[PDB]
């Protein structure tokens, strides 16, 4: 006898983690559920699920986890600590194996979705998850989170993190310092304002370990302390959890800018020791993961929330956060591409979908290298014009190859399948999907190699079949990658119509044949290709492997590629090159293309001593793998704006010293920026441009140089 | 000739900054109009080689957020870097002074130049006008009002071409300053080709304590750039001059002074030299103001800047 609900699970949180007695290969997890009936009123639900050891490696990508380790990591959250920066690994392996467990011992969960729960009346846990056959769900219901924290950790502390790695993100140095000496946050100061529907929350504190200075509203209108007894199976006594029921909202949003990590690990922290200070009860997990929590860093902003207090947060396109949360089982970015298999489950799926395939295709994955020339490309550098060029992409196709080769090898435990399924067939129209899928598809093939080669030997297959219907639709594939590529036709140069029609039936040519071989290697894809004309184009120059510009001489319409955007000076050097190539390609030789070249130099030079003085504007973002200058302990005192530095560092150049902008507060008082380094580099890149456009389209040898010691250096120096 | 020596050893390098570019080059690469001006007093950071270290010392510290002095130049709507100051009204570049007591620096935004000047101004043919004329003529803020010594800063442009001239009766020196100005100026515009210099109507102004110094405007539309530019301009007057019927140029680089007119070690005062065409008051008058006494003056649309003369 099971008593079973219509309900709707806003959250999905992990509540204890311990071993049974006599126990060493399998652990069990505690899991809270924050729950909503048709009209809304939040309920809490719990159950039990377990995980072998070989799970937790499996989803871990290797054996150095032991369940005695997750043991330890999960009983250490006394809530004073941040442990998931000690492992982070271990954290997002523990998560995704409790979902899976999960989903695979209590039945189909869904967030926001209707579902049919039943639980266990005698021991309280529930017992089986159904999907719901009818029922409008309830309106998931936002709160406005706005939290800002003074902590003061002593500069030298961030120093010395940084120091033991020089690649560190300063926001993962302030997390570690905050790990280091915890009392940190609770000796800092924080005002928090929680908006919803309902009322306002409000508190400021000068300690956050003593009385607010300011409150408005109450703590028990946001939440609800709930206090529910249940008797997890093979495990002696009754054991009681202690849980926040958030009234009317269901999770937090934070902006993006202002968004700060202690902050929020300060307040909750404060708020799990209030709450659980009260004896007679279990003290949840704290655990929250985010690109903060590795050194290197991360590029998407997120944090997610492991345990206390429940709920989600999201550092925000907040319907998009709110659709991949919800159709991902927020585990997304939190665990990575464990949301779709573990990775120790990936070799054997490669193996699978290999030997499904067709011979040829078969000795293509085998011998797949990334610099293998494919088809017939056009060597840049090399100009073609004027005629009939044509830009198509493939939109979404290796999201959708992997999706189709891990459904073939799936005989190689498939609820990740469906989610990235779902994600493949929303991305035509939404596009948090595919914005998802632009970071899941490397990271997938970042777990393992043998997917990389064969998705580039099925992308070499596509490009055979592209090459081969090109030959016989008056097409060229000039270059290209094979889900996206341009080309040239044999149409007349003059006849617009009968352009068009060519273009549009070498479009259906190659989507319909593209198709068919991937049909004949059984790979069936779950929204059908569609072949999208990018543009069409009259001039294309090309002068490196992706260094590509198109001009259309009829509507005057570019398109760039290949040219860095690493800044906003960047930005005008790229607008000014597709201006000096329009006038340079309308000119139709190449002693007024170096004049047009030069006027166009000069004229950006004069411009950027218009803004001599614009720290934002001559910064460079530096990732976490170029080499970066460091600096000294002046950019450790920032405080909390170290915080908000997860992937990008902006450098400028002064007078030559290099400058964290980010990193300061404001106005910057600075030396003159060194323009000429920062120019140096940006007319390097346009000689590089320059110099392939030349080559083309004149064949010339003489290379374009700037002089830029000589006639306008002074300006500066 | 002079003709064949500037064709055949200099080399002029020239960029025309127009409109926008060639005003805010003007005003970020020549003093603020203010510093120019006289005021009722000074205001500025004036001390010794060591108490000046320790003011840095203290800016250095408000900043994060000894040819540093001269490199302390700024913008702003907020003040500038150097406002150790501590006067927010300060504008910047600034004139940079040496002193002598030990050594003493001074960063001045304004000073009274009526009492430094007021000792010396005023108020037939032109030979005779200007052999009349001429007839006619401690803590560190007072040895400042003493001496002082303009610092090159190498960061910005040149608008007066200052020769300091280390060379016997008056009328001599007098008759030769003439035909120097007049080789000065055929030097002068060959350096300077696109300016409509006069020959016998462009001011020179001299200053004698011998030792002389002499002081023209950059003819309009140029300034010059650069220590070595200065250097070659030097040298083409020196050679315009000795090819002349007569009877030093390691003074332009960063960080090197030279002795102010008005000022002591004797004093450096008028000796007027009126050109044959002038129409003479002014002239006077302007041998007083400081905008022809700096390297790096505000000058009074198009701006070439020479900024090289090369040669081996």
């Amino acid at each position: 006898d099971i008593v079973w609900v219509e309900e709707s699970v806003s959250a999905i949180t992990l509540y204890a983690v311990w071993l049974p007695p006599r126990a060493r290969e399998y652990f069990h997890a505690l899991v809270y559920f924050v729950c909503r009936n048709a009209a809304g009123e939040g309920r809490a639900r719990f159950a039990e699920v377990s995980v072998t050891a070989t799970e937790l490696r499996d989803f871990y990508g290797s054996a150095d986890v032991a369940v005695v380790a997750a043991a330890r990591a999960a009983t250490t959250p006394a809530a004073s600590p941040l442990e998931p920066l000690e492992n982070p690994t271990l954290w997002r392996a523990l998560y995704a194996c409790v979902l899976a467990a999960l989903e695979r011992q209590t039945g189909p969960v869904a967030l926001f979705a209707p579902l049919r729960i039943g639980s266990d009346p005698r021991t309280g846990l529930v017992v089986k998850v159904e999907r719901a056959s009818w029922g409008p769900p309830a309106a998931p219901r936002a709160a406005l989170l706005v939290a800002e924290a003074n902590i003061d950790i002593d500069p030298m502390a961030l120093a010395a993190r940084v120091a033991e790695h020089p690649d560190a993100r300063l926001a993962w140095a302030r997390l570690a310092a905050i790990r280091d000496t915890p009392q940190c946050a609770s000796a800092a100061s924080l005002t928090v304002n929680i908006t919803t529907g309902t009322a306002l929350f409000a508190r400021e504190y000068q300690t956050l370990a003593f009385p607010p200075i300011k409150k408005e509203g109450a703590f028990g209108d946001l939440v609800e302390v709930c206090e529910v007894g249940l008797r997890p199976r093979g495990h002696p006594q009754r054991v009681t959890a202690r849980v926040l029921l958030p009234r009317d909202y269901d999770y937090f949003v934070s902006a993006g800018e202002k968004f700060s990590a202690p902050a929020l690990v300060a307040l909750f922290r404060q708020w799990h020791t209030t709450v659980h200070a009260a004896p007679g009860a279990l003290a949840p997990v704290f655990a929250f993961l985010g690109p903060e929590f590795e050194v290197r860093g991360g590029p998407v902003p997120y944090f997610a929330v492991l345990g206390f207090p429940g709920w989600p947060t999201f550092t925000v396109l907040v319907r998009g956060a709110a659709a991949a949360y919800a159709a991902l089982l927020g585990a997304w970015p939190a665990v990575g591409a464990r949301v779709v298999l573990p990775p120790r489950a990936w070799p054997g799926v490669a193996s699978a979908a290999a030997g499904c395939l067709l011979p040829a295709v078969r000795e293509a994955v085998a011998r797949w290298h990334p610099a293998t020339k494919i088809i017939q490309l056009l060597d840049p550098p090399a100009a073609v014009g004027p005629v009939w060029t044509a830009r198509f992409c493939f939109p979404g196709l290796r999201a959708q190859l992997l999706a189709a080769l891990a459904d073939l090898g799936g005989s190689g435990g498939r609820t990740g399948l469906a989610r990235l399924d779902a994600l493949v067939v929303a991305a035509p129209s939404e596009p948090w999907a595919g914005a998802v899928l632009e970071r899941l598809v490397p990271d997938t093939c970042n777990a393992c190699p043998a997917l990389r080669q064969l998705l580039g030997g099925v992308m070499a297959a596509v490009c055979l079949q592209i090459e081969e219907t090109a030959s016989s639709v008056k097409f060229a594939v000039c270059g290209g990658d094979g889900g996206a590529f341009w080309g040239v036709f044999n149409v007349d140069p003059q006849d617009a119509d009968a352009a068009s029609g060519v273009i549009e039936d070498a479009r259906r040519a190659i989507e319909t044949a593209v198709g068919a071989v991937l049909r004949a290697n059984a790979v069936r894809l779950r929204h059908p290709l569609c072949l999208a004309l990018e543009g069409v184009y009259t001039h294309a120059v090309a002068w490196s492997q992706a260094g590509v510009w198109f001009w259309n001489s009829r509507d005057n319409t570019d398109h760039l590629g290949g040219f860095p955007l690493r800044g906003p000076a960047y930005t005008t050097a790229a607008g000014v090159v597709r201006d000096t190539l329009r006038r340079v390609l309308g000119l139709t030789d190449a002693l007024t293309a170096r004049g047009l070249m030069e006027d166009a130099c000069d004229r950006l030079i004069l411009d950027a001593f218009n803004k001599r003085l614009d720290a934002e504007y001559w910064s460079v973002r530096v990732s976490p793998f170029e080499a970066s200058d460091p600096l000294p302990p002046t950019a450790f005192r920032g405080g909390a704006l170290l915080d908000a530095e997860h992937y990008w560092r902006r450098v400028v150049r002064v007078c030559s010293v290099g400058v964290p902008v980010d990193l300061y507060p404001r106005p910057l008082v600075l030396p003159p920026v060194d323009c000429a380094h920062h120019l140096r580099e940006i007319l390097r890149e346009i000689e590089l441009v320059f110099t392939g456009v030349l080559a083309g389209v004149w064949g010339e040898g003489g290379k374009f140089v700037y002089p830029f010691d000589d006639k306008m250096s002074f300006l500066f120096a | 000739n002079i003709g064949e020596y500037v064709k055949h050893n200099v080399t002029p390098r020239e960029t025309v900054l127009d409109g926008d570019t060639a005003k805010a080059y003007l005003r970020a690469r020549t003093y603020a109009p203010g510093a120019l001006t006289p005021a009722p007093a000074y205001c500025g950071a004036v001390d010794s080689a060591t108490k000046m270290m320790g003011r840095l010392a203290d800016a250095e510290k408000l900043v994060p957020r000894l040819l540093r002095l001269a490199a302390t130049e700024q913008q702003g709507p907020t003040p500038p870097a150097i406002a150790l100051i501590r006067n927010a009204a300060v504008q910047t570049p600034l004139p940079v002074y040496r002193i002598s007591m030990g050594q003493a620096f001074a960063a001045l935004a304004w000073d009274d130049w009526a009492r430094i000047t007021r000792d010396a101004r005023l108020a037939p043919d032109h030979g005779a006008l200007g052999r009349r004329l001429t007839d006619r003529i401690l803590d560190a803020g007072g040895q400042m009002y003493v001496n002082r010594n303009e610092i090159f800063n190498g960061a910005l442009a040149i608008t007066n071409i200052i020769l300091d001239l280390d060379i016997v009766p008056f009328r001599r020196l007098h008759e030769a300053l003439g035909h120097f100005r007049r080789g000065a100026l055929a030097a002068v515009q060959l350096l300077f080709p696109a300016a409509r210099v006069d020959p016998d109507a462009y001011p020179c102004y001299f200053f004698k304590s011998i030792g002389l110094r002499v002081c023209m405007p950059v003819p309009a539309p140029y300034v010059v750039h650069g220590s070595l530019t200065m250097r070659g301009v030097a040298r083409v007057i020196q050679q315009a001059v000795l090819l002349d019927d007569f009877v030093d140029t390691g003074v332009y680089a960063h960080g090197h002074s030279l002795r102010l007119p008005y000022f002591a070690k004797g004093r450096l005062l008028p000796v007027f030299v009126i050109p044959p065409a002038c129409k003479v008051p002014a002239f006077v008058a302007a041998h007083a103001d400081p905008r022809r006494f700096h390297f790096h003056a505000p000058p009074t649309r198009e701006i070439r800047v020479l900024h090289s003369l090369g040669g081996d």
